[PDB]
């Protein structure tokens, strides 16, 4: 499960077009949408944010989950 | 244990193999380049940006590295037919290529010796000569259709190039370009000057001999009465034969004073060119500023930056000497031209003499639209004008198309009714790469090569030999009525120098390397 | 049936190149249209960029295949040409080399392919002339209107109706009634920040870049004065060896100082000889352009000096001034110089911008600089963009007299007409000359697919209306549906469907042409 | 010590093994073997590719560590320069004698039998040979100018040369008459200096009674022609290793002057300078001037008024050509010069060939001299060298006939004469050698069956022809068809080859064949 | 096979080619064609020369010279119906090939 | 015709080609004997043809050589009727054999 190997058009990296990509923006936008998710509105709870360092914090402000939250994807 | 140290070895069997599939290897890259109607070569090397599209077969040949030694041989031999003419490479190199095709079965299902292999050819060259000499035409008679047929020899120079385009009015351009010098086919009297912008069918013809370099700092444009002088010398620091002295001075003010001795010295030089009366000075060294402003002031015009082409072809106009001796206003040849005209062609100052001493020589000025258009119509009417210099010695004339090679393969096989056994094969052989050539023309064409050129073979087998390939209509017509013919001296250097090609690939069975360093 | 068996297969480099160069087009044709599809693309560095501009995402695909670098020159050269719709002229060719697949399966060879696009293409913009509807220069009317309505897809739309104009008499000043191609880099726009929008002037002469001089004396402005290009530098003479100068005392000092400015003087002198007000010095950040002793000599002298100029303007400036280049003091004379009627700083909101006036030279030609003027960045910018496009515009009207009605509507009007003059022909010119028609229809079907309509449905919509009806009804975005496009004032000039097909045709021969591709080095 | 990377044959394998691998590399030269055989491709080590067909030069340019074939370079090596005609033939003929000897060693046969079995071959096939040569300086000595001249032309046939070799073989007679005396029968290949230049035609190739350079006057103005000057004892020539002019260092120049005293003394020594080394000619007494080292302007200038023209930096070996022919020294300095230090010789002049820009020189004697320079022209570079060699091979053709007036015809008819003579011999002798005596004659049919192998002919038809057509009818000489004339018997086709030099041949290659069969054991180590 | 891949010709045209090339080799047999009617005495050897041509190839060309007037007397006491069975081949072990008869009865 | 040209050239290539096997199971030269059986056959007197015995080209006329012509006509009918019908098919099918 996965969109590579175009096999044509000779070039220095690859190409994903069709609903390939249309897929990969549903869901790239999925998982980094799923994070706030739990998080909306005053009965929502906070989450533990690690850093590459092995050191994190806690905090339930969805302007600093968001901030934090590292996306890999260019859709995200 | 023989040999050693990453040599290549090649043997009996392994050696002609390489021989016959390497050549071939090598005709079959420009197989398509030869033709009007042919086809583009990509190239692209290691920077992979360098990537250039060109049709020209001498240049892919000399581009391209071989690891074959016997490949190796035929760029060389297309270099000694591009130093002759320029041109027709590409049929040299593929007919060269076509025999040896058909040397593979010569020797593999037809049991024939490749010395008669070689010796089939020299009696088959001998009648495609032959053949030649038989259906060679001149006209030294009515000039006025002798100049006719160079422009149909110029249509056919300048097919295959990006001057086809405009080649209706650059077919006029090489013929009177021709007929201005009437005289030594060398082509120093012809100077090429390539101009960015407009058509190419902008290009005109001048016969006044334009030179690429202006002359002094400030001077007036125009020079009337002209007296040219030619000379060589050094114009910066100069003390004649008191080399040996330098400068030791312990302030820089010193040093100022012993630089004035330079110049009165110089002063001196520059009084003894004075003496010759010359209202023209060219230089091929450059100049320093003081001793210009001394000619400024003289009225004589200084011309510098002229290279040893420039000197040539001023030696070939005006008539100058080197003139490497300012040591006596006589015993010196003096040249002269009525007019020197600065003019702007190009956004670039140029000089265009005018009433020079009997000129014979002329400069074709092209309008290109980029840098790349002009630099393959350098070498395109180069070619060009090469080739209608030796129709001018040698007035015969031949029609091509097709025809010429069409009209050769049948006195080979005329020839070959009566001959010896192994030599028989090895005739009909070459026969029949002469017909591989106008079935090669009629691939990059687009047409059928089979059908067609079968039917220009029974065409000249049976009388009526005029006609040869259109590659226009797709039908079989005159090639005198379609203005398609060929030089003789061409068609003969082809035959030689093809024939000789391949008896030094032929007389290769074995390649040995010495170990490299 | 039994043929030539062709062992050795040159035929699959050519169909490789094809579809190789084929699957650029196919990328290229979402983004037709103002409701083209943006792409995305990552560069090496990992920059994440986006835009629909055709001619921006070829430079930055970082195309590798030879073939598919050919399209980066046609979209450069379609730019040259109309400066618009570098997306729809590699559509054209993606057809042209899809149909030629078709034409390659038929058994055709390609070079009676690559000669039958040549007379396919000639004979269409023969057609295309004769459905054109001529304008003229004499009605500023029509050129107003074809200029507002291009700008109608930038960031300003309503400040169109003095930028129309603006761009129409910008042309008609330097472009007489007779004239093929009018050079719109001789138009120099010069953006500077401050002002608005509204604040805009066509600047006869020329518009520097910089200021002048910000030290005491400076004029910042003169009257009748002659400008020159410096490309020397004044400074103190500094040998290129090996040098070393001492001072341990005060009379040492005033000794090297009082040489140096008589040196700067003897320069300063020179200049002033040579009746100069205005100076123009190369920038050079190597050593020093004029010391500030030289200037303060060029203050007293009332000589005004503009330093910092880049190389860029050098080129230009030796053009609309009509001056010569200065390589050397000693060949700096009266005789290279302009005469500029008013040379003046003008300094809206701390701006300084200095503009020159009056060449009345005879050496002066079709050149004019105009001052942009803004606040933000987006705006000096799109502002530049702006005209520029709209020059385009009005250059094609004056290389070829008309303009055609946009939205698809010529592309298959000329698929129509070609296609019933193809049966009138024999042979060869009767098969090949109807896949030309049909790879035309490519550029109408994908205006239909990015703005939402059915293909099959929209296209034979509108080859119903053009039997009957004419060129005026096309594709409109704005009706959502099948139109009169001239109502619509969606209009495209004649030379850029004239500088399309044409661009196509030697694109796809110089396709075709290449046999294979070897390594040489 | 380092027994690792050493490798040893002996026993069973060593007689296989030096056998298998000098067929191997005389298989190469084989088909190079003739008039009609095929030529090589040879890359130097530098990648410059040369394509010759001479054996001699195949096996130098052969590298290999194979010591068997070593053996075979050397026998290459001795017959280039005993003789340097046959010495793509010795090889062959002597691998010959190897696979003839391979199989008497399967039949059981001892090596030294084989050796001593060729060794008597050899001697009864020298007398058989030896009583039907015939004398071509006898009688008239133009009839041997005349079969002198025509067999030149048959060395000369299987190159380039062949289309003008009616003049290019009166250059190899013309050569080797002047450096040889009738009654010294001695000719010397250095005192024929072999030189030649590209450009012209091949036909215009000359030869000059003295040395000939290509070489241009250091003064354009300078007279073409150097007269005796009316009485004058010959033309005097100076050859001297120092400038006439002022010294000047050869590296770094750098004379600082620190006052116009220095300025104003060296103004007028060098000036003065100029004219005390112009007439240092007129103290000698010279005409032309040739010199190691260039001149000023002046210097030409002032020698350009005296008449005395000057030729600037002449190679070193090129000054000893001229004082042999001229009988001059190589003068280190000025001050050592004198009238019997300089080259004496009739007459001096630059002689121009066409519209060719070279327009040598020429220093004359007009009489027979103890040395000459070969001339050779040609339009293209690889044609001017290959008649260089073709002239080489003919001044050793030439030099074998005056020195031997035996002649044997050749092209395959002396060496079937020589296998019928073994053949019938070998049943009298009733011993061992019977085996090797009938293997010697077959090894002696491998070169005419070789030749008729590259000329396209049946080698087995044509050995039975070549036979049979001297049995019915007479031993006399029968050749082959080889250079494709009319018929056979090379006797009406005048193809002649020195006694000594078929005798060397057949000699050096059976001694080379029995010291290989005298090696039994091989030891190779590495490389140090 | 070199009709269709180095020449491209269509295989109906090349049919069309052997029925034209055939109809030549046909017409060059009957200009070629030398019968004697007369001279029977000549056409006997004809007829075992043909013999000898036939017999060739095979275990019968050692003795063919005896076999060939063996064939050719075995035609000629016929003069009549071509039809084979008024020959009959009988097979006898034993001598040499050379000793086989021919009886009329 | 064009294509009508090879395919007749060919036709005569392969009636050089039986004498050319006739020489090669003799083991004599086919390339030599045939070539100048047709040179000397061409340019007038046809008589000679390939002889198998001493290795030379001489008459069959009088080494008693010749050819029914019902016969060589047979050959030269059926072997061209032949190679049209087998050259004519583009396609075998093969059932399920039982």
């Amino acid at each position: 499960f996965n969109n590579s190997r175009s096999d044509t058009l000779f070039l220095g990296g690859e190409k994903i077009s069709g609903d390939d990509i249309r897929n990969q923006n549903v869901l790239a936008t999925m998982a980094v949408a799923n994070v706030v998710k739990s998080s909306l509105g005053p009965v929502g709870l906070d989450k533990m944010l690690v850093d590459d360092i092995g050191d994190f914090t806690v905090t339930n402000d969805g302007a600093t989950i968001l901030s934090l939250l590292d996306v890999q994807h260019p859709a995200g | 244990q023989i040999f050693g140290d990453q040599v290549t070895e090649e043997r009996a069997e392994n050696a002609r193999l390489s021989a016959f599939v390497g050549a071939i290897a090598v005709g079959d890259l420009v197989k398509s380049t030869l033709g009007p109607k042919g086809m583009d070569k990509l190239l692209q090397s290691a920077s992979s940006n360098t990537c250039m599209v060109t049709n020209d077969g001498a240049t892919i040949l000399k581009s391209i590295p071989l690891d074959n030694p016997a490949a190796k041989v035929l760029v060389n031999i297309s270099k000694v037919q591009d130093d002759e003419v320029g041109d027709g490479t590409t049929s040299v190199t593929v007919l060269s290529a076509e025999l040896l095709r058909e040397a593979e079965k010569l020797i593999d299902q037809s049991k024939i010796h490749p010395q008669t292999i070689i010796e089939g050819y020299r009696l088959a060259s001998a009648a495609a000569l032959d053949a030649l000499t038989k259906a060679a035409v001149d006209n030294s008679h009515d000039k006025t259709m002798f100049r006719e047929d160079l422009i149909h020899i110029a249509k056919t120079t300048l097919s295959s190039k990006i001057l086809s385009q405009d080649k209706d009015h650059f077919a006029e351009l090489a013929t009177n370009a021709i007929l201005r010098l009437k005289g030594s086919t060398n082509l120093e009297h012809i100077q090429i000057i390539k101009i960015l912008g407009g058509k190419l069918s902008d290009s005109f013809l001048d016969e006044g001999f334009i030179l690429a370099k202006k002359f002094g700092n400030n001077q007036p444009k125009r020079i009337e009465n002209a007296k040219i002088l030619i000379a060589n010398t050094t114009l910066d620091t100069d003390k004649v034969k008191i080399f040996g002295t330098k400068f030791k001075v312990d302030s820089t003010a010193k040093l100022a004073q012993l630089e004035k001795a330079e110049r009165e010295k110089m002063k001196n030089k520059i009084a003894k060119i004075s003496k010759f009366g010359i209202n023209t000075f060219i230089n091929r060294q450059l100049i320093y500023d003081y001793p210009e402003q001394l000619f400024t002031d003289l009225g004589i015009n200084s011309i510098e930056h002229a290279d040893f082409e420039g000197v040539e072809r001023l030696a070939l106009v005006t008539g100058g000497e080197v003139v490497s001796t300012f040591d006596e206003p006589s015993k010196c040849k003096l040249g002269e031209c009525d007019v020197i005209e600065e003019i702007m062609l190009g956004e670039q100052p140029f000089l265009k003499f005018s009433g020079c001493k009997a000129g014979e020589a002329c400069t074709i000025v092209l309008r290109g639209a980029t840098d790349q258009t002009l630099d393959e119509a350098e070498r395109s009417l180069h070619d060009a004008l090469s080739v209608l210099s030796q129709t001018t010695k040698e007035t015969r004339t031949v029609l091509g198309g097709g025809c010429a090679e069409m009209v050769m393969s049948k006195a080979v096989d005329t020839e070959a009714q009566n001959i010896d056994g192994k030599k028989s094969l090895a005739v009909e052989a070459f026969a029949r790469a002469l017909r591989q050539l106008p079935t090669i023309l009629a691939d990059n064409a687009g047409f059928d090569s089979s059908e067609l050129v079968s039917k220009l073979r029974s065409s000249i087998y049976n009388g009526i030999s005029t006609s040869g390939l259109d590659l226009n209509n797709g039908t079989i017509a005159d090639m005198r009525q379609l203005g398609i013919v060929e030089s003789y001296k061409l068609k003969r250097a082809v035959v030689s120098s093809a024939s000789e090609a391949a008896e030094v690939l032929l007389r290769v069975d074995n390649i040995i390397r010495a170990r490299p360093r | 049936n039994a043929t030539f068996k062709n062992k050795e297969k040159p035929q699959e480099v050519r169909k490789a190149n094809i579809i190789a160069a084929r699957s650029v087009a196919d990328a290229i044709r979402t983004s037709l249209g103002p409701k083209g599809m943006d792409k995305m693309i990552k560069t090496s560095r990992g920059e994440i960029i986006i835009s629909n501009d055709g001619h921006t995402i070829l430079k930055q695909m970082a195309i590798l295949h030879p073939v598919a670098r050919m399209l980066v020159e046609v979209s450069a050269a379609q730019d040259s040409e109309a400066g618009d719709g570098t997306t729809s002229v590699v559509i054209l060719t993606g057809a042209l080399l899809g149909a030629a697949e078709r034409l390659l399966n038929k058994g055709i060879h390609p070079t009676i392919i690559a000669d039958s696009f040549q007379s396919a293409a000639k004979r269409s913009v023969d057609i295309l002339l004769e459905m054109c509807h001529k304008v003229s220069l004499s009605d500023r009317e029509q050129l107003v209107r074809a200029a507002s309505t291009s700008l109608s897809s930038k960031i300003v739309s309503q400040y169109s109706s003095f930028l129309a104009p603006l761009a129409v008499d910008s042309v008609l000043k330097i472009s007489d009634e007779n004239s093929k191609n009018v050079d719109l880099n001789d138009i120099r726009l010069v953006k500077k920040v401050g002002g608005t929008i509204d604040d805009t002037e066509m600047i006869d002469g020329v518009v520097l870049t910089q200021t002048a001089i910000k030290s005491a004396g400076g004029p910042t402005r003169k009257e009748k004065a002659k400008i020159g290009l410096i490309q020397f530098q004044i400074s103190p003479p500094k040998p290129d060896t090996e040098n070393n100068i001492i001072v341990n005392d005060y009379r040492q000092m005033d000794k090297i100082l009082k040489e140096e400015r008589a040196y700067l003087l003897n320069i300063c002198k020179k200049i002033k000889k040579a009746k100069c007000n205005v100076l123009l010095i190369q920038k050079s950040i190597l050593r020093d352009a004029v010391n500030d002793l030289a200037l303060h000599f060029l203050s007293k002298l009332n000589i005004m000096v503009v330093k910092d100029i880049e190389r860029e303007e050098i080129e230009f400036l030796s053009k609309g001034l009509g001056c010569k280049p200065i390589a050397d003091i000693e060949l700096f004379t009266e005789d290279r110089l302009g005469s500029a009627d008013l040379v003046e700083e003008i300094d809206s909101d701390g701006s300084k911008i200095v503009r020159v006036t009056g060449i009345r030279n005879n050496n002066a030609r079709p050149t004019v600089s105009v001052v942009i003027r803004g606040a933000n960045n987006m705006i000096i910018d799109e502002t530049e963009r702006s005209l520029h496009d709209a020059l385009c515009v009005i250059r094609c009207l004056v290389k070829e007299r008309g303009l055609i009605a946009g939205g698809g509507a010529p592309e298959i009007e000329i698929s129509r007409r070609l296609s019933k003059e193809a049966r009138s022909m024999e042979g060869v010119q009767a098969f090949i000359w109807q896949e030309f028609a049909s790879a035309l229809e490519v550029i109408p079907t994908t205006l239909a697919e990015n703005a939402g309509l059915n293909s099959i449905k929209v296209v034979t919509e509108l080859r119903s209306k053009h039997e009957n009806g004419e060129l005026n009804d096309g594709i409109s975005v704005r009706r959502s549906g099948t139109t009169n496009t001239y109502e619509e004032h969606i209009l495209q000039p004649v030379l850029v469907s004239t500088s399309a097909i044409t661009l196509a045709s030697e694109c796809v021969k110089s396709i075709l042409r290449i046999d294979d591709i070897a390594f040489s080095r | 010590k380092d027994q690792g990377n050493k490798k040893r044959q002996h026993g069973l394998e060593a007689k296989k093994s030096h056998i298998l691998a000098a067929r191997s590399v005389a298989s190469i030269i084989k088909t190079s073997l003739g008039p009609r055989g095929l030529d090589k491709i040879l890359i130097s080590p530098d990648g410059e590719i040369t394509i010759t067909n001479d054996g001699a030069t195949i096996l130098s340019q052969m590298e290999l560590d194979n010591e068997i074939a070593k053996l075979l370079v050397q026998l290459s090596k001795s017959q280039d320069d005993e003789i340097g005609d046959g010495t793509t033939g010795v090889v062959v003929l002597a691998s010959a004698l190897l696979d003839q000897a391979l199989e008497l060693i399967q039949k059981g046969i001892h090596p030294i039998k084989i050796a001593n079995g060729f060794d008597e071959a050899a001697k009864l096939a020298i007398s058989k040979l030896e009583e039907t040569c015939d004398d071509i300086s006898a009688s008239n000595d133009e009839l041997f100018r005349d079969f002198l001249l025509r067999a030149a032309k048959t060395s000369l046939g299987s190159k380039i040369v062949s289309k003008d070799h009616d003049r290019f073989a009166e250059m190899a007679v013309e050569a080797v008459i002047n450096v040889m005396d009738k009654d010294r029968k001695d000719v010397d290949f250095d005192l024929i200096k072999m030189q030649g230049r590209v450009g012209g035609s091949i036909s215009d190739s000359k030869l000059i009674n003295g040395v000939i350079l290509d070489k241009d006057f250091s003064h354009p103005q300078m007279p073409k022609c150097v007269l005796p000057k009316e009485g004058s004892d010959g033309v005097k020539l100076a050859i001297l290793t120092c400038p006439f002019e002022p010294p000047k260092p050869k590296t770094k120049h750098k004379l600082d002057i620190s006052s116009v005293e220095e300025y104003q003394k060296l103004q007028t020594y060098e000036q003065d300078k100029f004219k005390e080394m112009i007439d240092d000619v007129k103290k000698a007494g010279a005409d032309v001037v040739i010199c190691q080292w260039g001149f000023d302007d002046e210097a030409n200038h002032l020698l350009l008024q005296n008449d005395l023209p000057a030729v600037r930096w002449v190679g070193g070996q090129e000054l000893e050509h001229i004082a042999i022919s001229t009988n001059g020294r190589i003068v280190p300095r000025f001050q050592d010069l004198s009238k019997d230090k300089l080259g004496t010789c009739s007459r001096i002049y630059e002689q121009e060939f066409g519209t060719t820009k070279d327009r040598m020189l020429i220093i004359e004697q007009s009489k027979e001299t103890k040395t000459v320079t070969c001339f050779v022209r040609g339009s293209n570079k690889m044609i001017v060298d290959e008649a260089e060699r073709a002239l080489h091979d003919s001044l050793c053709v030439v030099r074998n006939l005056v020195k031997d007036s035996r002649v044997v015809y050749g092209g395959g008819a002396a060496e079937v004469t020589m296998s019928l003579a073994v053949s019938e011999e070998a049943d009298k002798q009733r011993g061992i050698d019977q085996y090797a005596f009938r293997g010697f004659a077959q090894a002696l049919d491998t070169i005419p069956m070789t030749l008729a192998e590259n000329s396209g002919l049946d080698p087995i038809g044509t050995l039975s022809t070549l036979k049979s057509k001297q049995l019915k009818e007479k031993i006399s000489n029968i050749g082959v068809d080889c250079l494709g004339y009319g018929s056979n018997d090379m006797k009406e086709l005048f193809v002649v080859d020195p006694f000594i030099g078929k005798k060397q041949q057949i000699l050096l290659a059976t001694q080379l064949c029995r010291m290989i069969l005298k090696i039994d054991n091989v030891i190779i180590s590495g490389k140090d």
